[PDB]
DNA sequence: ATCTGACACGTGCCTGGAGACTAGGGAGTAATCCCCTTGGGCGGTTAAACGCGGGGGACAGCGCGTACGTGCGTTTAAGCGGTGCTAGAGCTGTCTACGACCAATTGAGCGGCCTCGGCACCGGG
DNA sequence: CCCGGTGCCGAGGCCGCTCAATTGGTCGTAGACAGCTCTAGCACCGCTTAAACGCACGTACGCGCTGTCCCCCGCGTTTAACCGCCCAAGGGGATTACTCCCTAGTCTCCAGGCACGTGTCAGAT
């Protein structure tokens, strides 16, 4: 096809959708590696490290969405670091 | 083939009386002719029936092929795959109508597993036969609750070592062959109509014997430090004190008997892992700093005297690692398949160390890994760097090298430390030696 | 070959969030076109978010003086930041 | 007490959870009472605009999405459950 | 074992949507909207009770709380069942 | 005239017109009712507040757009991304 | 009342900010974002007070509103 | 209310310098805030896990969930040395 | 009462009042005191010392302020204080 | 140099300190048993990595014109001061009608057990 | 994009039983409310002067248009790692239910601090 066309395929599919991205396994690792620093010997129940998924998943999402609207600001399509940057400037997050 | 006939004698008593058997024939007899030539005998009244028989993968070739060659014609098709077995599940013959081309169906625990609803609609199998009975040892694996949707009029199951661990792997059987089913007499009563284990006794002095010998080491001054901090703890702390390339590291929440089981193989798997340590002990000598490590080279030095092959096994696949490394900088070539390297890649590195003319004579090799069928005869010499838990693996891993094509007489080196966990393996595989050999005993 | 100095490391576990999985959550954020200077920005956040709320777990839970970080201990690390979670 | 109004919720449990609830030294008589009417209210109303929104996907019952969705749609619900994330509930395109 | 308010969740919704199922995972949202919803209304109940500095948490009370969580018109529509509840209760 | 409002703590909007105006938007919740002369300067300090950090934020955003001059576009993407309506 | 708002005081209040040059559309838009504000402040406050039975917003009851919208404020009682 | 101990911690700190009138209501101000979060915190602590006593150890966690960052590793070394002084003597 | 400056007594009887539990341990109003005192410490060092910038021998609520905007903390747990007759 | 603040001080009355009970929750212990590490086996299979065009969009430069800032002279109307008036905030004292509590009573709703219709996954279209 | 047809499994169903919600007297206390004092909020006047307002004029910035070239996307092919199911044995770790003792609230007396009333003083306004 041209570019571009295929890609607003993938935004319609996705936001009909509700079957979680980001495979369950890397996020399990993470999220023990940055916890053994907190706690030596702490462990997880599943359910807590599922809970914490759905959370990052709906925060990047929003992010995603402010920074879009902050690149259309600029009279652009590509969404850059500089825009997150702004957006989360405006929203408080350290 | 006297025996096989008495095989066959009793598994067409058992399709007779109706009640369901586990020949548990010794391995080396073949295990192979045995099965079809029942699955051939049914040929009287008709051998277009249903018909199932389950193994792993090299089973099936071989099944297949000897099918094809000790008897003239059996339709036969191999199961194997997916997606591409929706087509010959039809190419093969009809549906249910069962005709004298109906053939035979032979598939894999996997394919059984996860696809039984298609084979579920068939109807009440006549015989479903099960290769490897020590597969269905546990009574809540999700084998055999996908194993009990088939509609099943009669079962069977080969076996070679029908106990291994305990008397439960025994329990959960009986359910599956029967599910109706001083002391060691009436036991006796229990299993003689069923169980019929011909050992490897009507044929015998088959191979020059072998000789397992057990030579501990003496734990030396670091490993009893390692092993003090271990007891109480801080050994993530006497390693962690130059808190570098890792700091606030986890607890050994390790088992104590597997992280002092780790020590007593080579305190080095603890340091690596403790600190950042981007390189390994380059002192080439702090190998040494094992006991273990220092009777097995010793040992090997003294082997070379002769220059017999030696094979070399362990549980783990760091350490297997570390002896390569320590090896490779004097400069010996190795070879080397663990379960990390692939199939083709692992079978053509023994095509090569079997070629005798090829100076590659150690050879590294993990435990449970090499599946079943492998052919490792250009060495002699077998030392067990590590115990089991579990000794029905020490004994395939000793037949590997012990099978036919080793004129020359075999050693083992069991290896091991006094004074620790290794010694108390020992004394739990030996019980479990003993717990199969009273078995033995009934015959 | 026996590696020499050089042992058996492993990946760092962040790098395990793949490129394409920052790309489909940002399409299901509505973005097009995404840089590619993008990717290591986003794990940065990623990080600190989580920091946050793992903490605050790891202190609910030892006041219970057990150590298993429930999954009521991180719904009310979240409610303290803002965020409610229903259906755990 | 429930009976004597019209309230489908339970009086008595709601009165009971306050006064166990550490939320006061005295509850009154009439506080159980207007507050299972407004929480009836405010269930009511969700419920209602979320089967408004299955019939469309045409199915007969509701699920996360549903829900989600609805509270996403009206303006009240959505100033109230302002940082709320349904599980599995998807985003509104 | 576990009080919920599962029972009077799917009793409103029959007499709202007379023909409509409800599913499982379903529940499980309603009913944490509702503990929440009572929850901030309690607690701000109370310290609009420690801050008038009184022991009881009344109607009135119930009522200021309610004015202050539930946003908008959402409030006026409450607040009616309400006090037509509490004078309907009176009468009895 | 940055550099005089930057360091002085004094109050920008005259008195009486915040006065009206809080009163009237008053009216429409509950008919006749007083306020003391310290709500109204509480008020007053709190709004002259907010108005300055929307507009830094502003600031901001038209400082992304390569403008210097605020727009009323500006205005509207700070209070949308900060949640405020 | 809300043209008591004037011009050079926008323009004032949007120095301390940071901005440098100001358009000309900005001014209703900021007359619109101040109401909005005492809007929700007042009624927050009202609530407050006619809670108390009384007549008079009064100490404490601004102060108890801005809290409750994520804005304490120090002093002013 | 906390003049005095505030005018006291001044003196101790910067021996020289004094506090204007409107600055004393700042700080009281601060001081109650702060007050009333950690004890708000704690009572919500305790009523979480069944609990009618708030103990010190409920002072630890609320100072741990509420103050931010580093500024808490010090408060709660603060509040130890000063429980243990008193408890030893 | 033994140990610090701040009113020992005090805090705990602000604790018995406005019913915040059932019982008070002895412990709970000695640690209290101890936070605030070092809390209200920080503040006041950090004013005094803008006030030795701005060389004033007298406290000011503009002072104070520009303590709290300045040091990463404190600007922190006070996120959005507006301090009477204060500037930025 | 002075006036808007800023600094002594007092009484007293009101609240912290001390001494003690009967109470009574919390520290201690034993138990059962069940989900949770750490290191390896084999077999699936779908997602992720890589490489290569090619085209679209980011970016820089230039030019016109229009809307913003500055300046200066009118004209509002805010700020201050002072006077008068009364609504209503704040507090006190009486007296009950309302909530806690206990006990007898028992039907509503709750854990585990039925079944069958609607709704996801397909191949076929 | 429709379309069957598929199962086929969770959405409704029922049912004793336990405990928790009613209903009745005392039971005391918490509530309303009636009345009085006096603070402070509102209305209005007159005068000064500072801030707001209107209009003219110049020019800096915003916006459209153009051209170059970087780098992101789509596709095909090869890689890889998530995901499943299994070892054995450890051995732990939570939840529940077990039990005794030392501290909470409770009194009760009695100490001596902090709150509203006053004199000083000194800065920076
Ligand atoms: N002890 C024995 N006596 C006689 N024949 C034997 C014996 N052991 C094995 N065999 C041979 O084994 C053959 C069946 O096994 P086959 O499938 O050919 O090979 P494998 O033994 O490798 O499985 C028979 O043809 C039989 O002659």
């Amino acid at each position: 096809f041209r570019p571009g066309t295929v890609a607003l395929r993938e935004i319609r599919k996705y936001q009909k959708s509700t079957e979680l991205l980001i495979r369950k396994l890397p996020f399990q690792r993470l999220v023990r590696e940055i916890a053994q620093d907190f706690k030596t010997d702490l462990r997880f129940q599943s359910s807590a490290v599922a809970a914490l998924q759905e959370a990052a998943e709906a925060y990047l999402v929003g992010l995603f969405e402010d920074t879009n609207l902050c690149a259309i600001h600029a009279k652009r399509v590509t969404i850059m670091p500089k825009d997150i940057q702004l957006a989360r400037r405006i929203r408080g997050e350290r | 083939k006297s025996y096989q006939l008495k095989g066959v004698k009793w598994l067409i008593s058992l399709w007779q009386n109706g009640l369901n058997g586990i020949l548990a024939d010794q391995m080396g007899l073949g295990k192979t002719i045995q099965t079809i030539g029942f699955l051939s005998h049914l040929k009287g009244n008709g051998l277009d029936g249903p018909y199932l028989v389950i193994a792993p993968l090299s089973t099936l070739s071989n099944w297949f092929n000897e099918i094809a060659r000790f008897t003239p014609s059996i339709n036969a098709i191999i199961y194997h795959g997916d997606k591409n077995q929706r087509d010959e599940l039809r190419r093969k013959h009809m549906p249910k109508t069962v005709g004298p081309k109906f053939p035979i169906v032979i598939t894999s625990y996997e394919v059984a597993m996860n696809d039984a609803k298609r084979i579920l609609r068939h109807y009440p199998w006549k015989y479903v036969v099960i290769d490897e009975g020590h597969r269905l040892k546990n009574h809540k694996c999700k084998l055999l609750r996908e194993l009990k949707h088939l509609k099943m009029d009669n079962k069977l199951l080969l076996t070679g070592t029908p106990l291994q661990n305990n008397l439960s792997e025994l329990w959960s059987l009986l359910n599956f062959i029967l599910p109706d089913i001083q002391v060691v007499s009436k036991l006796h009563g229990i299993l003689r109509p069923f169980i019929l284990r011909r050992m490897k006794c009507d044929v015998e002095l088959s191979l020059p014997r072998k000789k397992e010998i057990i030579m501990y080491a003496t734990m030396t001054d670091h490993q009893k430090k390692f092993q003090e901090h271990l007891v109480n703890n801080t050994l993530e702390a006497h390693l962690g004190e130059n808190a570098i390339r890792g700091q606030g590291w986890k607890g050994k929440l390790n088992n104590l008997v597997i992280q002092l089981r780790k020590n007593c193989n080579h305190p080095d798997l603890l340091q690596g892992q403790i600190d950042g340590s981007y390189l390994y002990p380059p002192v080439e000598e702090i190998v040494g700093q094992c006991g273990k490590f220092r009777l097995l080279e010793r040992l090997l030095v003294r082997l070379f005297a002769n220059n017999h092959k030696v094979l070399i096994f362990s549980q783990w696949t760091k350490l297997l690692d570390i002896m390569d490394y320590y090896f490779s900088e004097k400069g010996f070539e190795v070879c080397r398949i663990d379960g990390s390297v692939k199939l083709d890649e692992r079978r053509r590195q023994i095509k090569d160390f079997s070629d005798e003319k090829s100076s590659c004579s150690i050879f590294l090799l993990s435990t449970r890994a090499g599946g079943l069928g492998i052919n490792l005869t250009a060495a002699d010499t077998c030392i067990l760097y590590d115990s089991d838990w579990n000794p029905q693996m020490d004994l395939q891993a000793m037949d590997r090298c012990h099978r036919i094509g080793q004129t020359k007489p075999v050693h083992v080196y069991r290896l091991s430390t006094a004074q620790s966990i290794e010694t108390r393996v020992l004394k739990r595989a030996y019980s479990k030696l003993k717990l199969e050999h009273v078995v033995i005993g009934q015959g | 070959g026996g590696a020499k100095r050089h042992r058996k490391v492993l990946r760092d576990n962040i790098q395990g969030i793949t490129k394409p999985a920052i790309r489909r959550l940002a399409r299901r954020g509505g973005v097009k076109r995404i840089s590619g200077l993008i990717y290591e920005e986003t794990r940065g956040v990623l990080k600190i978010f989580l920091e946050n709320v793992i903490r605050d777990a790891v202190t609910y839970t030892e006041h219970a003086r057990r150590k298993t970080v429930t999954a009521m201990d991180v719904v009310y690390a979240l409610k303290r930041q803002g965020r409610t979670l229903y259906g755990f | 007490r429930s009976s004597k109004a019209g309230l489908q919720f339970p009086v008595g449990r709601i009165a009971r959870f306050l006064k166990a609830g550490k939320y006061a030294e005295r509850v009154g008589a009439g506080a159980p009472v207007y507050l299972a009417a407004v929480l009836e209210y405010l269930a009511a109303e969700v419920l209602e605009l979320a089967g408004n929104a299955a019939r469309d996907n045409k199915k007969t019952r509701i699920v996360p999405r549903h829900i989600q969705l609805a509270v996403r749609n009206d303006e009240e619900l959505s100033k109230l459950l302002g940082d709320v994330t349904i599980a599995n509930g998807g985003v509104m395109p | 074992s576990v009080e919920t308010y599962k029972i009077y969740i799917f009793k409103v919704l029959k007499q709202v949507h007379p023909d409509i199922g409800i599913s499982s995972k379903a529940m499980g949202i309603m009913n944490s909207f509702i503990n929440d919803i009572f929850e901030k209304l309690a607690s701000e109940s109370s310290k609009l009770a420690r801050y008038n500095k009184k022991p009881t948490i009344t109607s009135r009370e119930i009522q200021t709380a309610v004015r202050l969580v539930l946003p908008g018109e959402l409030a006026k529509h409450a607040v009616s069942e309400g006090t037509k509840a509490v004078t309907k209760f009176t009468s009895s």
